[PDB]
C-alpha cells in the first residue's frame, strides 16, 4: 500500500535504487549552511534586529523591506559587512545534492537560502529555485536599466563601504534577494507548477517547514511520495492549534531523520554505497577553496 | 506575483 517498504533511512535507500525512485526535489534551508559557519537569517537567536539602534529605523525590520532600503540602502550594507562570511565552503550537504545532480536524480532544488553555496557546490541555475533570491548576483533598481553585477563587484562596495551605484546610470544596485514586499520570484511558482507533476521522492533537509509559501511546497507533492526530512529537529506536521505524518498508526510515507544535516545526508550516501564518491568530491572541493 | 511577508 506504499512505496517505501518500511519508514526508515533504509527504507527510502532502497526505494531510491529502485525502478520507481527516478526524479528527486530538494527542499532545503537554514539548516544545511549552518556547519558552513553561515548563520539562519530568519533566527531571533541570530539578533538581526538587534544593534540597530545607530539607523534611527521606524521599525526594525525596516531595514529588509524594499521600500525602506531604497531610500536609505546604508543599515543594510552596513549590516552586510558584518554578517560577510570569511569564507564560502558548501557542506556535505551541498555536495550530496551535486552528487544527485551527476546521478542524473536531480529534478530541482528549492532552497531558502542566500549564501550561494548550492552554486559554489556545482549545481546550476537550471537546478535551482532560489526562493528567497540570492547575493550570487546584484541589479542596478532602475527599471530602465537593470545593469546586473556580480558578487565580486559587489562584495568590494560591501567592504569599502561605499555604498553601490550603478555604472550605467548611478543608481543603486541590490543583491538579487527578495527584500520584504518585493515580489517573490516568478520562477518559484512557475517551476513549483511542473515540477510537482514530476517527482518521485522529496529530500527536505535543514528546514524547520515554518515560513511561507517554501513550507507550503510539501502539500504539492502526489499523494504516494515519499517525503524525507533530514534536520536537527521534527518539522512539518500539522498545527494542533489550527502536513507531515510520521508517527501516527496512518503514517505511510514520511520519514525524519533527526540529527546534523551533514550526517543525515552522510549516512544516506553510505547506505547507497556512494560514502566514498562524496568523501572524494567534498576533500577535491575543499581542498581547491582552501587553495584559492 | 504574491510579495514577500514575515511570515
Ligand atoms: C551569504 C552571502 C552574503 C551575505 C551578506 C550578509 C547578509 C545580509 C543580511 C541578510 C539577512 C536577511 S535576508 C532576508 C531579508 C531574505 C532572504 C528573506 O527572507
Ligand atoms: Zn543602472
Amino acid at each position: 500500500e506504499r512505496l517505501l517498504d518500511e519508514l526508515t533511512l533504509e527504507g527510502v535507500a532502497r526505494y531510491m535504487q529502485s525502478e520507481r525512485c527516478r526524479r528527486v526535489i530538494c527542499l532545503v534551508g537554514a539548516g544545511i549552511s549552518t556547519s558552513a559557519g553561515i548563520p539562519d537569517f530568519r533566527s531571533p537567536s541570530t539578533g538581526l534586529y538587534d544593534n540597530l539602534e545607530k539607523y534611527h529605523l521606524p521599525y526594525p525590520e525596516a531595514i529588509f523591506e524594499i521600500s525602506y532600503f531604497k531610500k536609505h540602502p546604508e543599515p543594510f550594507f552596513a549590516l552586510a559587512k558584518e554578517l560577510y562570511p570569511g569564507q564560502f565552503k558548501p557542506t556535505i550537504c551541498h555536495y550530496f545534492m551535486r552528487l544527485l545532480k551527476d546521478k542524473g536524480l536531480l529534478l530541482r532544488c528549492y532552497t531558502q537560502n542566500i549564501d550561494t553555496l548550492e552554486r559554489i557546490a556545482g549545481l546550476e541555475q537550471e537546478d535551482l529555485v532560489e526562493a528567497h533570491g540570492t547575493f550570487y548576483t546584484s541589479h542596478c533598481v532602475s527599471a530602465s536599466c537593470r545593469h546586473e553585477y556580480p558578487l565580486s563587484w559587489m562584495k568590494e562596495k560591501i567592504f569599502s563601504e561605499v555604498t553601490p551605484k550603478c555604472e550605467d546610470c548611478q543608481s543603486l544596485v541590490k543583491p538579487d534577494i527578495v527584500f520584504f514586499g518585493e515580489s517573490l520570484p516568478a520562477r518559484f511558482f512557475s517551476c513549483m507548477q511542473s515540477d510537482f507533476l514530476k517527482v518521485d521522492l522529496l529530500l527536505v533537509m535543514g528546514t524547520s517547514l515554518q515560513v511561507q509559501p517554501f513550507a507550503s511546497l510539501i502539500s504539492k507533492a502526489p499523494l504516494s511520495t515519499p517525503r524525507l526530512l533530514i534536520n536537527k529537529e521534527k518539522a512539518g506536521q500539522s498545527d494542533p492549534f489550527l502536513g507531515m505524518d510520521f508517527d501516527s498508526k496512518k503514517a505511510y510515507r514520511d520519514v525524519a531523520w533527526l540529527g546534523e544535516c551533514d550526517q543525515g545526508c552522510l549516512a544516506l550516501a553510505e547506505l547507497l554505497g556512494w560514502k566514498k564518491e562524496l568523501e572524494d568530491l567534498v576533500r577535491r572541493e575543499h581542498a581547491s577553496i582552501d587553495a584559492q | 506575483l504574491p510579495k514577500k511577508y514575515g511570515g
